[PDB]
């Protein structure tokens, strides 16, 4: 039943009487279900270390991973050119679940064509698919670039992408003049991040790789930035803002902040901003190229090494104290632009919350996952704080990649209880914050099963859920944020230590039990 | 709008598109008349998606993993292949269910076979059967595996049924393949059929030379209901109510039990016919068990159908079923007496699946609102032949609508609300278009039946007169 | 006892069994406590509509009140102006308590003095300690500006100011030119906003009132900014952002922002940045003057418009959407200065939000406090996003104010549900969130007893605060966000929404009972 | 450091200072040498501040309500004036207690009448009597209320003793007036003063012809331990193990109960001397009851405090207390063990209240630490004696130290660790100082006794080897 004037959806209105009684005989009735005793005994198993090496004896199952496939990174870097429509060729289920990934974590329309291969196209292969599916994207939606990537079906059978869309000109389906660029992302190689280096490589070639002889490194006196796979609005905005505050000429090469935040004013806009075909023509002719996270974007390293002959700077992810600073040196020494006092300023303001906030942090154990260079970066931040990272895992992480953050946790004091994890997955680390319980964790959305999980144990092993990372969906607007430089550092803090705060309110909430503690002033 | 203008609108869409396009478009596109019977004369459905105009179709495996199998808690399904699929559907649906997640019950889980290259180049099978057994060990009071093929499985060609078959006779458990690979069909609809069949071929018939179950002359089965948002569990309880005994769900809060019991009840009730007639047709054909369609929308097409499905059976269920709607009666002629006169009038286009698009259209009748355009991604033309008759004359219907089409359809026909998927929410916001997410329900519901109606309401309420609407132009502007 | 590795505080220390012994025999054996069970029925009792309507009855007490004194807006105040020392004339324990307030709150240093008058003061008068306070502040201190308030003792004994810095300045106590501006700041009359209000006329006075004959109103093309009792740094920063970018020409009178926000960088900074003196002399040839909040700025109106000449437009706080238009419209009117492409963006990324999250929204009822001109402007932005505000309390809010508030609910429907209250304090605000519970408080630090409170009553009787307001002891670094236009606006939404969704999560993180409804994505 | 270079920096401190502020500051600033006895003739305290020098004390005020009757939790304390001082008063201080506050506990909650301009005109005497009743009325398990002057009181000629009497006889409830005025004295100290006089004269005799409480020759009373972070109950479980019976603590978590029990007791100890002497000596004069002073910072004084008590009974006592010893010497060498190679040989510099500047030198050197200068806001000679002797030869004494004075001292000697109040904190972190607040404990403590030591220095340990002290040079510059 309802009343009218107090609505109940699903919760509370299934906590009903009748529903509970109804929901009981069902159970009773026809579901043959596990006696309740049965079902604790086995979930103090899964908690349990014995648990746990069993659990790490997977070789070939995988539990609710922490990383997703290539042509999502290849759409997500595609976006970030100007009037340019993401194409998938292969099948049409792909690009439907790349879109509303990305609808969920943006609140944002996301626009992505498939060419919609089908079983005729696993026989005879996908040609016609491209040649009809590329005249269709540009009579339709208009857009001045196509940006191909591939479904894992177009991967398996073999389809060569140069070919199809050679042809697709030579046969008039799309002007022979009209920028077509593509990569090869196979699902089963790597990992969404692959697919942005994959698709990044495939564009900057399309433009540059039969041009080089008019160009001179250093002509256009600007400093190129590739950011990879990036989520956090904020993190476009605060590179871009801190080299505006240095006078430094500056291309940031894939640029989806202007189309991932269009205002809502009465008219969809299907394209806006993004990085111009002219700039990744012109982009030869910078004095350098930085990559603000290396660890996934090698095969762009090795193009703009090997073709550009850009001596592309060994830098770190710009995160934390440490990282940061190096990124404004590094630019600084490339461009001959001063750190302006703004910045210095800002630097100081940093290192001040460090010091306001210290004695909270000091000793916090952590469980964190993400991507490589993320993960590295927010360990990093942790050890400048005083914190522990416990448990490091990187799903798509390698071995050169854990060596490299085993040493920045051997340099460090607070990185004693530290263990680097790659290629395990979030029911890995499960086990992990059961047996070598965090206070807290930092991850995506995902990590809220695991905070469900802890608490059904008992309220002392809780692990809250701190959302830094992606996907998060169940909170609105975090994609505003900022990690990188100074100011993601201060947010990055402020949310730690109040996490932390939040945490000792509720411990200490009891009224004569626990409320001696429960201080006005913290 | 007149019919004429309708027709007019559709011609300067199609505009656009190439030849070739166009002349396949112009079939999925049409002017409603609700006298014609076989909607095959008016508009065609069902058919391949045309290369890069954007369609809001899925695939087989979202049909089949996503929608049939994915809800039926006790088992733990495997997303077999690479990492996308299982990563980007898990959780996404809001099957909801009464479990211990990750002990007996793993709805929300990904479970996947992550495949590398090493697994495509010399194919899966050995990685499967080591799987099974890692399953048996972590998760040892699941019920049932699910083997959920991706595209690779097929081209990659392995033989995941003598997996199955195998590893079922080994562990004594039931092991289903399912063939559900992208690139089969050509929408989420051919998953349907895939998974039925599976249901049918591995799990349905494990009861039948079993007696065991005491039956009743009033035993069903909810068929098509996946409990989004609750709403099988807010139908449930009337059928209870009325003095049915509702054996089994298909598959929202499903358990295998309850899907190995289904050929023992005696009325099959159909909500989504799309996905759930196939194995439907089946039961009667095996079984003898007969099927009827029903719709819990809005108080007049619940009231509709439980009187329906009561004169099935004897007078006790008749009186016990009036008893049902005096008992609502009050309640839900309050929430039309607090909000039909904020919705009277208001215009409402939609764009769903395969059932929603006509089944909830009594609903927003019942709040004085009138439905001026609806259309599916997947569906059939039997779906269409029970959609025409529910519509008013000369309002528009588009098949596998392209984004362009909806837009410019929505930008002419100037809707109140608009009623679709996650990809189509956010777009019209921009437009000032208020929206309400009509799979997802938007993290509210239920919708179905007497307390659904009341959410249902309050919802379209919130959004549609929200203050946020009369804000988009600056006024300097 | 105490294990070395695991050292605990006195949460949860004193929940070991030594300590819960020893505390259960101090009360039986001489605390003479009441009964559990009389303990149990008088918190019972004041839940309940009875006490509510006893509560309500009070005509002398005052409990938990939220509003502090005249005074300590003064200090904040004088903080603003470059190289100024604020100096309270009267008690010193006064002083050790407006900085320690502050301290906590901003995290900073807070510097002012006092001239330490005792108890023969009451007989005597402190001219002496005015005299030598004076000639000691300015030679150890070293302020340019020295800017005099007062404390209640020095304001009963009725101090004459003017006679003092005047017979300071002639016997050469201090230069007859150093600038010593002041206001009588009685802590009986007003609250903290009346301080800050009188200050800025004393110190506005100082500066124009003998110098007018050479005045031209606009002769400067600039517009000036009064912001009033403002203690979020952001807010400083928001308004110069947006009048920066319109290249409208202004001058922010009082500004603290960057000496409440110091680098720590080795040097410990007493003064920095702030309003100068000669932006003060210079004012009168404003454009216009602007007062950010009104409703505690009467004062300044007064002189600014009698003496001065400047029409001050009617412009409430700029606070969420309709308020931040209007004085975007209201300063492009005055300068001339057209709204840029930039802000009308940002305003439709507000916009954007507001429809992204409107559903999550929708209905919420708050209960809220804290100056009128933050609360009305808080009350406001409910309205927008179609959020009830329920119970709205200014404990220093007046008559014509609370007259202003309930038309602005009375032009909406989310308002038919609010009630407005002045001069009432947090005890009774704590009967109404048992009586008429909403779903959440918006408030400061002191509301986290309220909480408490509620919870005790039982879990579903909770009512969650939202730490928006001052001051905020609690939480760390919530001083620098913003409150004030669009960017403020985004900012209070994202913590609305979110604070909703965390709650959802508690109450549907229960396995197998209302999990049903945790859902991933919301 | 020589004695001729301290005694040259403080000389070139004062160069900056007028004549008259000069001579008087002189008398403040001593160079330490622990042979004194009579430091009246190094170090001159509780005079007046010198106007306009920026004191860190506060006012007769915060003595009374906020360290004195504050903590009292089963009383109501009313802050009688303006909203100023209760409001910035409310809960600054971690005076901890047990209770249900609101109900029968009310510590962190502020009781004010308000003062408006009426008041001040027409006097707070009618006012403070109908707030009696409505406290009556509001919270009724109150066991006592109490009237803590504000400034304007006195000046007002109000007359609260004869409202406190006469509403004290009509409602039979105990009612305490105090004349803590901030005006009166000169700082916090004869805060302390007053309140040890207004509980004299109004409580402390209400049980002097009760002979109805049944005592023990193990009776003691905590007298001046206010429980900050939890001190008084690490200490009384020290004192209760030993055999001792505590009837009181004064007045960290104590009852108004506790207090009128005090005159039952045998022996007063009493931690703080500053501000609880007064009612000792009252104490041992009226009842007999002897009182010593004992110091439970860090395990060397806590031993022989421990010690030095339970001779004052019997054997039994004294066995007990050697038994404490050895349960508890595991505990407080491991941390010694773990922190002191950590802090060994660090520098402190200690600016505080009363007590501390002394009570705390011997916790920091069982860590290995080395106190170089300390001082007092408010303490008088009798404190400076009881100091010298517990200062290195040669260290920088300094009474009512002034925001300047205290800067460049720190700027010359360069302390690796400053401990100091909520005013001090945020300027030397700007410096790059560690820092700990030596009254609120940073919110951290306990740090009296065995369990306060193990948290002491961790602290001292997390906060002078902070990572974040090495990184405020911008690596550029
Ligand atoms: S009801 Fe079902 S997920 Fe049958 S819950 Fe879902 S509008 Fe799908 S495949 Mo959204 S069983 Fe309908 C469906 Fe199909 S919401 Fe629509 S498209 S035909
Ligand atoms: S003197 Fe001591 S820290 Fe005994 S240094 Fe400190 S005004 Fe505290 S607990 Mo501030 S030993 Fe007094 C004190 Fe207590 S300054 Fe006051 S409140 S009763
Ligand atoms: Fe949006
Ligand atoms: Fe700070």
């Amino acid at each position: 039943s309802q009343q009218v004037d107090k609505i109940k959806a699903s919760y509370p209105l299934f906590l009903d009487q009748d529903y509970k009684d109804m929901l009981a005989k069902k159970r009773d009735g026809f579901e043959e279900k596990y006696p309740q005793d049965k079902i604790d005994e086995v979930f103090q198993w899964t908690t349990t270390k014995e648990y746990q090496e069993l659990n790490f004896q997977r070789e070939a199952l995988t539990v609710n991973p922490a990383k997703a496939c290539q042509p999502l990174g290849a759409v997500l870097c595609a976006l970030g050119f100007e009037k340019t429509m993401p194409y998938v060729h292969g099948s049409q289920g792909c690009v439907a679940y790349f879109r509303s990934y990305f609808n969920r974590h943006f609140r944002e329309p996301v626009s992505c064509v498939s060419d919609s291969m089908t079983e005729d196209a696993a026989v005879f292969g996908g040609q016609q698919n491209m040649k009809d599916g590329l005249q269709n994207c540009k009579a339709t939606y208009k857009p001045d670039m196509i940006a191909v990537s591939t479904t894992c079906m177009a991967e398996v059978i073999g389809d060569d992408l140069n070919a199809f869309i050679n042809n697709s000109k030579k046969e008039g389906f799309i002007p022979d003049e009209f920028p077509v660029p593509f990569a090869h992302t196979p699902s089963f190689v790597g990992s969404h991040v692959t697919g942005w280096d994959n698709m990044f490589e495939g564009i900057a070639r399309y433009f540059t790789l039969k041009s080089m002889d008019d160009k001179v490194v250093g002509s256009n006196k600007k400093i190129n930035i590739v950011p990879g796979f990036e989520t956090y609005l904020g993190n476009f905005r605060v590179i871009k803002r801190m080299l505006s505050e240095m006078g430094v000429g500056y291309s940031l090469l894939s640029d989806p902040e202007e189309v991932l935040d269009t205002p809502a004013d009465g008219q969809f806009r299907m394209y806006a901003g993004g990085t111009t075909q002219e700039e990744m023509k012109d982009a030869p002719n910078a004095l350098n190229t930085v990559l603000l996270q290396p660890w996934h974007l090698e095969k762009t390293k090795k193009f703009v090494e090997g073709t550009w002959k850009h001596e592309v700077p060994k830098l770190n992810i710009p995160m934390g104290l440490d990282w940061t600073d190096e990124f404004l040196m590094k630019v600084s020494e490339i461009s001959g632009q001063p750190i302006p006092a703004s910045l210095t300023k800002e630097r100081g303001r940093l290192v001040d919350m460090m010091t306001d906030s210290h004695t909270w942090l000091h000793g916090k154990r952590f469980a964190l996952w993400g991507d490589p260079d993320f993960v590295m970066g927010l360990v990093k931040f942790l050890l400048e704080l005083g914190c522990e990272p416990v448990h490091i895992l990187c799903h798509n992480g390698n071995k050169r990649w854990k060596k490299a953050v085993d040493a920045i946790l051997a340099a460090s004091p607070y990185g004693k209880n530290a263990t680097v994890y790659i290629g395990k997955d979030l029911w890995h680390l499960r086990s992990l914050v059961f047996t070598d319980k965090p206070d807290f964790m930092i991850g995506n959305s995902y990590g809220k099963f695991i905070q469900r999980d802890t608490l059904h144990k008992g309220k002392e092993f809780e692990v809250p859920l701190i959302r830094i990372g992606f996907p998060i969906f169940d909170r609105h607007h975090l994609h505003r944020s900022t990690t990188l430089g100074y100011e993601g550092a201060m947010q990055i803090l402020t949310t730690l230590v109040n996490s932390i705060l939040e945490r000792l309110d509720e411990e200490t909430r009891g009224m004569q039990a626990t409320d001696y503690n429960h201080d006005l002033v913290r | 709008m007149s019919r004429e203008e309708v027709e007019s609108l559709i011609q300067e869409v199609l505009e656009v598109y190439p030849e070739k396009a166009r002349k396949d478009r112009n079939k999925h596109l049409a002017v409603n008349d609700p006298a014609v019977t076989q909607s095959k004369k008016a508009i065609i459905s069902n058919k391949k998606s045309q290369p890069g105009l954007m369609t809001i179709r899925g695939c087989a495996y979202a049909g089949s993993k996503g929608v049939v199998w994915g809800p039926i808690k006790d088992m733990i399904h495997i997303s077999h292949g690479p990492v996308g699929c299982g990563q980007y559907s898990r959780a996404g649906r809001r099957n909801y269910y009464i479990g211990t997640t990750g002990v007996n019950a793993f709805v929300t889980m990904n479970f996947t076979s992550d495949f590398q290259e090493k697994d495509i180049v010399f194919g899966g099978d050995k990685k499967l059967a080591k799987l099974i057994d890692e399953v048996e060990t972590l998760f040892p009071l699941n019920k049932g595996i699910s083997v959920q093929s991706e595209c690779p499985i097929g081209c990659i060609g392995d033989d995941i049924e003598s997996v199955s078959k195998v590893k079922g006779a080994e562990l004594s458990k039931t092991i289903v393949p399912v063939r559900c690979e992208g690139f089969r069909g050509v929408s989420q609809s051919l998953g349907h059929h895939i998974a039925n069949d599976a249901v049918r071929d591995w799990v349905l018939g494990k009861r039948d030379e079993d007696t065991t179950f005491a039956s009743t002359p009033y035993d069903v089965a909810i068929i098509g209901d996946y409990n989004i948002g609750g709403d099988a569990w807010s139908s449930r309880i009337l059928l209870e109510e009325m003095g049915l005994r509702c054996v089994a769900q298909w598959s929202g809060d499903g358990s295998i039990s309850e899907i190995e019991l289904t050929p023992k009840v005696k009325l099959n009730l159909v909500h989504c016919y799309r996905s759930m007639n196939y194995i439907s047709r089946h039961m009667e054909e095996k079984y003898g068990i007969p099927w009827m369609e029903y719709n819990f929308f809005g108080p007049t097409k619940t009231i509709e159908s439980l009187r329906a499905i009561a004169a099935k059976f004897d007078e006790s269920i008749q009186k016990k079923c009036e008893e049902v709607i005096a008992k609502y009666k009050p309640e839900w002629e309050a929430v039309v007496a607090k909000y039909r006169p904020r919705l009277e009038g208001k215009r409402v286009m939609l764009y769903i699946g395969g059932l929603r698009p006509r089944h909830v259209i009594g609903a927003y009748e019942d709040l004085g609102m009138e439905v001026v355009g609806t259309g599916y991604e997947f569906a059939h033309n039997d779906d269409y032949d029970r959609t025409m008759k529910e519509m008013g004359d000369s309002t528009l219907l588009y098949d596998d609508v392209t984004g362009y089409e909806f837009e410019e359809f929505v930008k002419r026909i100037k809707p109140d609300l608009i009623g679709s998927g996650i990809k189509e929410k956010f777009i019209f916001q921009k437009m000032g278009i208020p929206f309400r997410q009509m799979h997802s329900w938007d993290y509210s519901g239920p919708y179905h039946g007497f307390d659904g109606f009341a959410i249902f309401a309050r919802d379209m309420d919130m959004t549609l007169n929200n203050p946020c609407w009369k804000k988009l132009q600056a006024p300097w502007e």
